């Protein structure tokens, strides 16, 4: 064998401790390059000019942050959706000055992600598995895609994507709340039922599944160890768990079928959060949330409040201050 | 010793009237007849020694000038406080609605 | 940055090529059964 | 509370006689409103220049007066600046900008009417969310 | 102000051997606008690290 | 006079002025130098320079 | 301090990937 | 992979610990006014 | 009083780490075999 | 003839006309006759920050920096009266254009110290007895240098001059002397100065091109700490017309 | 920054205790006749 | 009014004005307390009392 040959064989051999693939050969390098800047510029990196209106803020940890109120700041508001590569600027010093890290960190990493994708269908099709995990994964990558490409995308600038930081985060959820009225959004309000759901459907099954394993073990040992690692035989009564929960409510609202069942586990907080980052990808382009404001009224035509209007409230406060010193004009228009 | 300019400038006539040497333009909307006009001339000839010197601003016609002399007593002015007066705030303030 | 440039460039069409030329070198091939898909 | 004659009951002119709207009459004026002038005047503010409001206090000082029906007819016919100065029918819808300003073309007088009382009526409701702006929403 | 002053350790000793250059600009002679190249000292820390 | 020659004859700058535990920069002890203050030349009633 | 102490414990963890992933105790069939 | 021959298990008896202990923290004693000096 | 800010961990540490070396020797003794 | 499009991402647009190495005549002045600049131009190639010694007794010098805030530093479209004086100088009197710029640049080692780049209301004047502008003419003069920030500007804790809270409200029962200075924002409005070098003339357009340096103090953050002095040089290029 | 003197020994110990407790524990069941 | 009347009604004694992680006692936040320093009244140029 040629070494071109010998070298396809052993980047989709299934014998690496991590499997490598076509996938892989992109990945592991943008990853690694996102993760490198990523740590250096959290660590190290000075003020980030993000409004574009020469207000720098202080992102990393040597320069005034703990961990939660660090962050690796979005780029300047006044490169827009340019493509700002580091051979783009002067010196790395304006690169700094001027978001740079946020880019090339966002970049490498949406590529080494979806890459990390394919790679899940990739290895299925080596170990002869079905091959949708990757499609559960899709997922949270879409999420990541709405908030670091799409929402940018549509504001007109990468400035107003997510920051890469814990009070950050926060930041991008309340202004997006002003802007938007997210919570009043029904693809928001279905991811919210994707994750709350998750959450009750794994504490569920965790609990049916641990509530029907089949005695193995005495009482001085962790019940674990009544499961063998590839054993051909079940390690809990379906038949006892299914008793137990139809009876819970009534019968034909609880699955005999294991298939059935770890089908919906995976389907309903896929498809929660599918419509969380629809949710995310359309508010993009400002279709927001539903607008009950002054709805209600009475004989007169005096307003009447609903829930909604004090909702508005809250929003204008969070719209009225949210980059105080970055509007001249009435209209916050993107 | 430190102090807010524009909070001491609301503790005189400032405070009180539209001050022809400082105040933002749509101020002179509070009175009939102001706004355009008379409001863009009194802000391009500005600043004044007296109230009264509004009415030799060249090129008046004489209803400008009634309606200038009908509004004097809603007038003042001060010393020209630069906090006010510069980045063009005379004319945009930052204020709408 | 110039240089910096150019061997960005050059890395990048490296793993392109070797993620294109990897996905044809016979890859429906590459999997446990099944391995005549062409 | 209930929009009764009073409300409705509105300045025809400078000249201390008013004009007693229908409730017909008033729903039209909202509709024509938001027909044609809500895209900048959405709550009696005007959003190219949040300067000057559609209040009541705002209009009486204007040049002519123009918290009256006849005045704000007027004005829907031949704009001006707040002094009445200059006429604005090249930036501003009106019947004499029609042609520019093609929403104004299907408007009759009854129409202008309508919309005036709504102008006239709509603060005697909203109080001063009439022109406030998003502080009173 | 020089480094003996400052408690430093292991700077002195990248200067001895001619590391003298910050990245950002600054060199221990005290001139501005020096490019040291890579071997600055964060080049030299970067280089133990890796 | 260099104010960096005058500096080195200063015993705040000598390395056998310290203590086992105390610890840091220099700078810690007597504090950041900042200028020379200049040379003090001592004298009595009757004009004497005294050292 | 602060920051010293934050990169420390981020090593840490980093390190635990490494010891997590590549001495694990090896899953075995039965 | 081949089992390494050249291991050893370790041991420290409880005489040992006591004694380590006991130096450890009369060390700690005489050094901690220092530490804080 | 004005004490070294470090004293407390730095005291604290000195005893923890290599006490703590010394009872997992220990303890891992007494649970071998025999 | 270059259009927008030939221009837009260049780098050109930041950077002032020149003139032909052949410019090197003289643009008569007819002293009946009144002038105007239609267009000044400046282009700054180097800004210069004062270092601040710590002896307070030492020779202060100019050290360079690094341009951060990228190709957004040129004051352009400036125009204003050309004055014929009775002892026959010239005295240029800006009226108005794009004659700021917010500029930040960085002192080794990472201190970023912004200006507001400015001629506003410059006033520069001329030797005696200019007949006609030629290489050995030059413009000297003064400059108003207004706070960097204006009056609505607002601190990361929402205080400010015209507009903000007036305390530091997460500190509710600190004592209010220590935070004086940056509880009470203020206004700085000072000089600067400018020469103006030129260094070519074409007489019969009535171009002239040439290099400047300008002195002025830096931002001072409404008040917050002292401003920093900078030096800016560059190139000109100005459009001389009878008015 | 103006940060609690007493975090560093906070985390420290934080830190130090359970993860120490769980060595002790691993060791000693790893010492334990295979 | 005894001080120790006036020291009740002020919200720095107000056990719902605290932080999860603002450690330590009262005293650490606005100060340990010296005296009150009596009844403000604020009057406007009218001279009417305002609260
Ligand atoms: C897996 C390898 C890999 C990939 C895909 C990337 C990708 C990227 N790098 Mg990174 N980088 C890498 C490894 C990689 N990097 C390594 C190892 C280093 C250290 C040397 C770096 C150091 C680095 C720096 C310092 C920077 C980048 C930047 C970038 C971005 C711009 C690159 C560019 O302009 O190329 C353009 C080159 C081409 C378009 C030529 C390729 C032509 C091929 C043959 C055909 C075209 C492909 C086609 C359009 C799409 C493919 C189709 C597909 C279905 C097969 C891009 C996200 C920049 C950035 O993030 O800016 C914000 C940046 O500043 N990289
Ligand atoms: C070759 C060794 C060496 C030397 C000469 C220096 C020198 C210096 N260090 Mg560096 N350093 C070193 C290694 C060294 N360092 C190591 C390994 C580390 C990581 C821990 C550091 C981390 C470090 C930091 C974080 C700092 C320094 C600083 C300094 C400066 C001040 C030192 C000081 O206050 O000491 C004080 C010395 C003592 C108090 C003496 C300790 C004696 C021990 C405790 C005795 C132990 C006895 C033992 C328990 C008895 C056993 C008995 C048994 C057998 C029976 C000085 C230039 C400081 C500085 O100014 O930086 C800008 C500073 O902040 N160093
Ligand atoms: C009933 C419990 C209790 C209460 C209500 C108090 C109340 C008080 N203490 Mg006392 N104290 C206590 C027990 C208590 N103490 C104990 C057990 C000790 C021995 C350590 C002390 C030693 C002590 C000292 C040395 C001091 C006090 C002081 C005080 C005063 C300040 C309180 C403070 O700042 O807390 C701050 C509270 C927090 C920061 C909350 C901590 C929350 C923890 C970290 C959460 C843990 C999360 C966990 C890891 C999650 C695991 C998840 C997992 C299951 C998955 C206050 C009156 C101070 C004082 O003013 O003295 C005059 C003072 O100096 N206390
Ligand atoms: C004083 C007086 C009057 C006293 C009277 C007392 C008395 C005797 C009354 C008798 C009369 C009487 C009963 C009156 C009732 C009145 C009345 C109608 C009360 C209603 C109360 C009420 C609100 C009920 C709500 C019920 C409710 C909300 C049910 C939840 C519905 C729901 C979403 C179910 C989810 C079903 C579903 C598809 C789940 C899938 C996800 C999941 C849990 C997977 C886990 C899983 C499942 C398995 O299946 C097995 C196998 C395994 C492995 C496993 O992982
Ligand atoms: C590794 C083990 C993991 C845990 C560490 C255990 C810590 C235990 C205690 C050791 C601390 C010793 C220093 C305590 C005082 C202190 O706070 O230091 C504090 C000092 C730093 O000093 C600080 O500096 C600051 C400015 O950065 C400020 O000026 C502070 O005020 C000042 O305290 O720490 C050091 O200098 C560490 C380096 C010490 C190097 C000494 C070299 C000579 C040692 C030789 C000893 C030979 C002994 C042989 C015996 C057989
Ligand atoms: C045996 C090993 C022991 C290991 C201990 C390791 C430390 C663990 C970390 C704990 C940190 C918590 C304190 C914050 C840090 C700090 O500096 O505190 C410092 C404070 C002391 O506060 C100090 O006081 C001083 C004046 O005396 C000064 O004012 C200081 O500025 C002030 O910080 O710590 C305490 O108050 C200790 C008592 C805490 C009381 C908690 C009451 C409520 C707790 C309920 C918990 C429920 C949780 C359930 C969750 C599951
Ligand atoms: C700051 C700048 C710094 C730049 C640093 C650049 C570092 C690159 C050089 C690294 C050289 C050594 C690496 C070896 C490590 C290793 O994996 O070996 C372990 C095994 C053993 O290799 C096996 O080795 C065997 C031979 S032998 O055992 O090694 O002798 C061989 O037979 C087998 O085929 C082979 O798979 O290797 C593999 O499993 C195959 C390759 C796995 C590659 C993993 C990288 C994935 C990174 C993903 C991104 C994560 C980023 C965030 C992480 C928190
Ligand atoms: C970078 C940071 C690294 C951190 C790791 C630090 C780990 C350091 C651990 C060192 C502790 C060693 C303790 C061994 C303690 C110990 O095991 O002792 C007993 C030990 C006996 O060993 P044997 O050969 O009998 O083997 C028995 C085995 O069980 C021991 O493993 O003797 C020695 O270890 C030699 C030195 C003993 C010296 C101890 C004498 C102490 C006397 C009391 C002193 C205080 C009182 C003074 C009064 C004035
Ligand atoms: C719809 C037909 C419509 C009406 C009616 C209307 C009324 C109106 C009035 C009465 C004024 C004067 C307000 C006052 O004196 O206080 C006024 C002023 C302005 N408007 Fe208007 N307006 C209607 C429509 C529109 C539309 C669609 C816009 C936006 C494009 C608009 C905007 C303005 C502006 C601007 C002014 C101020 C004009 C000036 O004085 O310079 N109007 N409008
Ligand atoms: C940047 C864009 C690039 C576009 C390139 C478009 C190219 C179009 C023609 C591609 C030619 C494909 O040529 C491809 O490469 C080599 C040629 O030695 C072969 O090489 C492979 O053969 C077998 C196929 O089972 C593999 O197991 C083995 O690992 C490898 O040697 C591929 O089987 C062949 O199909
Ligand atoms: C912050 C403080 C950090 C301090 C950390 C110090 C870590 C100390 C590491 C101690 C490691 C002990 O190493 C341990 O040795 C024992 C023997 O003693 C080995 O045990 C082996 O030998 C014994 C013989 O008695 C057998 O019973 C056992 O079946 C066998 O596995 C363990 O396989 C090994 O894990
Ligand atoms: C792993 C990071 C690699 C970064 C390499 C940056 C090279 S930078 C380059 O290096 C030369 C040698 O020092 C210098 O002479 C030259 O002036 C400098 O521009
Ligand atoms: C291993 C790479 C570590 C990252 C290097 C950090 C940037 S370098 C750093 O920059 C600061 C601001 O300019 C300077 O004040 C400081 O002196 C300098 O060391
Ligand atoms: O929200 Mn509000 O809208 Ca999207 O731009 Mn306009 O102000 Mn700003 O740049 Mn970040 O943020
Ligand atoms: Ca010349
Ligand atoms: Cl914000
Ligand atoms: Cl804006
Ligand atoms: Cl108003």
């Amino acid at each position: 064998a040629n070494l071109w040959e010998r070298f396809c064989n052993w980047v989709t051999s299934t014998d690496n401790r991590l499997y490598v693939g076509w996938f892989g050969v992109i990945m592991i390098p943008t990853l690694l390059a996102a993760t490198i800047c990523f740590v250096i510029a959290f660590i190290a990196a000075p003020p980030v000019d993000i409004d574009g209106i020469r207000e720098p803020v202080s992102g990393s940890l040597l320069y005034g942050n703990n961990i939660i109120t660090g962050a690796v700041v979005p780029s300047s508001n006044a490169i827009g959706l340019h493509f700002y590569p580091i051979w783009e600027a002067a010196s790395l010093d304006e690169w700094l000055y001027n978001g740079g890290p946020y880019q090339l960190i966002i970049f490498h990493f949406l590529l080494g992600a979806s890459c990390y994708m394919g790679r899940q269908w990739e290895l299925s099709y080596r170990l002869g598995m079905r091959p949708w995990i990757c499609v559960a994964y899709s997922a949270p990558l879409a999420s990541a895609f709405a908030v670091f490409l799409i929402y940018p995308i549509g504001q007109g600038s990468f400035s107003d994507g997510m920051p890469l930081g814990i009070s950050g985060t926060f930041n991008f959820m309340i202004v997006f709340q002003a802007e938007h009225n997210i919570l009043m959004h029904p693809f928001h309000q279905l991811g919210v039922a994707g994750v709350f759901g998750g959450a009750l459907f794994c504490a569920m099954h965790g609990s049916l599944v641990t509530s029907s394993l089949i005695r193995e073990t005495t009482e001085t040992e962790s019940a674990n160890y009544g499961y063998k690692f590839g054993q051909e035989e079940e390690t809990y009564n379906i038949v006892a768990a299914h008793g137990y929960f139809g009876r819970l409510i009534f019968q034909y609202a609880s699955f005999n079928n294991s298939r059935s069942l770890h089908f919906f586990l995976a389907a309903w907080p896929v498809v929660g959060v599918w419509f969380a980052a629809l949710g995310i990808s359309t508010m993009a382009f400002n279709l927001n949330g539903f607008n009950f404001n002054h709805s209600v009224i009475d004989a007169k035509g005096n307003v009447i409040n609903t829930w909604a209007d004090i909702i508005n409230r809250a929003n204008l406060g969070m719209e009225v201050m949210h980059e105080r010193n970055a509007h001249n004009f009435p209209l916050d228009l993107a | 010793e430190l102090v807010n300019v524009v909070d001491e400038k609301l503790g005189t006539a400032y405070g009180e009237k539209i001050d022809l040497n400082n105040t933002n333009i749509a101020a002179f909307i509070q009175y009939r007849g102001l706004y355009p006009t008379l409001a863009k001339l009194i802000v391009k000839n500005a600043p004044y020694e007296s109230v009264e010197d509004v009415l030799n601003i060249p090129g008046l016609t004489e209803r400008q000038k009634q309606i200038l002399r009908e509004n004097l007593e809603h007038f003042t002015v001060t010393e020209v406080e630069t906090a006010l007066v510069e980045g063009g705030d005379r004319y945009n303030n930052g204020l709408y609605k | 940055m110039e240089t910096l440039k150019i061997t960005v460039y050059i890395v990048v069409t490296f793993f392109v090529l070797l993620f294109v030329f990897g996905f044809l070198s016979g890859d429906p091939a590459r999997n446990p059964k099944r391995k005549d898909l062409e | 509370a209930e929009l009764t004659p009073e409300v409705l009951t509105v300045p025809l002119n400078s000249e201390g006689k008013t004009i007693t709207l229908t409730e017909k009459q008033y729903l039209e004026g909202k509709r024509l409103f938001q027909y044609a002038c809500a895209s900048c005047h959405v709550g009696g503010i005007t959003k190219t220049n949040p300067s000057l409001d559609l209040r009541t206090e705002t209009l009486a000082l204007a040049t002519p007066p123009r918290d009256n029906i006849e005045g704000l007819v007027d004005y829907m016919k031949n704009p001006t600046t707040y002094d009445g100065e200059q006429e604005i029918a090249e930036v501003h819808p009106s019947l004499r900008s029609a042609d520019i300003f093609p929403k104004m073309r299907n408007l009759t007088e009854k129409d202008l009417v309508a919309i005036a009382g709504h102008i006239l009526v709509e603060p005697k409701i909203l109080g001063d969310k009439w022109g406030g702006g998003k502080v009173y929403y | 102000n020089p480094m003996w002053r400052q408690g430093m350790f292991v700077l002195p000793f990248m200067a001895r051997l001619g590391v003298t250059g910050s990245w950002s600009g600054w060199s221990i002679t005290g001139e501005t606008g020096i490019d040291p190249g890579f071997w600055s000292f964060e080049g030299v820390a970067l280089a133990h690290i890796v | 006079i260099p104010e960096k020659l005058a500096f080195y004859d200063y015993i705040g700058n000598n390395p056998a002025k310290g203590g086992l535990f105390r610890t840091g920069p220099m700078n810690k002890g007597d504090g950041i130098a900042q200028a020379w203050k200049g040379h003090a030349v001592f004298r009595n009633k009757e004009g004497e320079e005294l050292f | 301090m602060e920051t010293i102490t934050y990169v420390f414990i981020f090593a840490c963890i980093i390190a635990l990937f490494f010891f997590a992933i590549f001495f694990r105790e090896p899953p075995r069939i039965t | 992979m081949e089992p390494n021959p050249n291991r050893q298990p370790v041991e420290l008896n409880r005489t040992s610990l006591y004694l380590g202990l006991l130096l450890i923290l009369v060390l700690a004693l005489l050094f901690s006014s220092y530490f804080f000096n | 009083m004005e004490v070294n800010q470090l004293g407390l961990i730095a005291t604290a540490l000195f005893v923890l780490v290599p006490s703590v070396f010394l009872i997992i020797l220990y303890v891992q003794t007494e649970s071998q075999q025999k | 003839t270059l259009t927008y499009d030939d221009i837009v991402g260049t780098g050109l647009a930041n950077k002032c006309p020149t003139l032909d190495d052949t410019a090197r005549g003289a643009y008569p002045i007819d002293s009946s006759q009144t002038y105007r600049i239609a267009r000044l131009c400046l282009q700054p190639t180097t800004f210069l920050v004062k270092e601040e010694p710590k002896n307070k007794r030492q020779e202060a010098e100019f050290v360079p920096t690094k341009l951060v805030t990228r190709e957004t530093t040129s004051l352009d479209q400036i125009q204003g009266e050309l004055k014929v004086n009775s002892d026959g100088s010239l005295t240029f009197v800006e009226e108005d254009g794009i004659d700021f710029q917010p500029v930040t640049v960085q002192m080794a080692g990472g201190e970023r110290i912004p200006l507001l780049f400015t001629v506003k209301n410059l006033v520069a004047s001329t030797q005696p007895n200019v007949t006609s502008i030629t290489t050995s003419t030059d413009f000297k003069g003064e400059f108003n240098v207004p706070s960097y920030r204006t009056a609505n500007f607002l601190d990361p804790k929402g205080r400010g001059l015209a507009s903000g809270y007036d305390s530091a409200i997460a500190l509710p029962q600190a004592k209010e002397e220590e935070l004086a200075r940056a509880n009470v924002k203020r206004f700085s409005l000072t000089k600067g100065q400018i020469s103006l070098n030129v260094a070519k003339v074409d007489g019969r357009t009535g171009e002239i091109a040439g290099t400047f340096e300008s002195e002025q103090l830096s931002d001072d953050d409404m008040g917050a700490h002292e401003p920093h002095e900078v030096k800016i040089q560059g190139v000109f290029y100005a459009s001389i017309e009878p008015a």
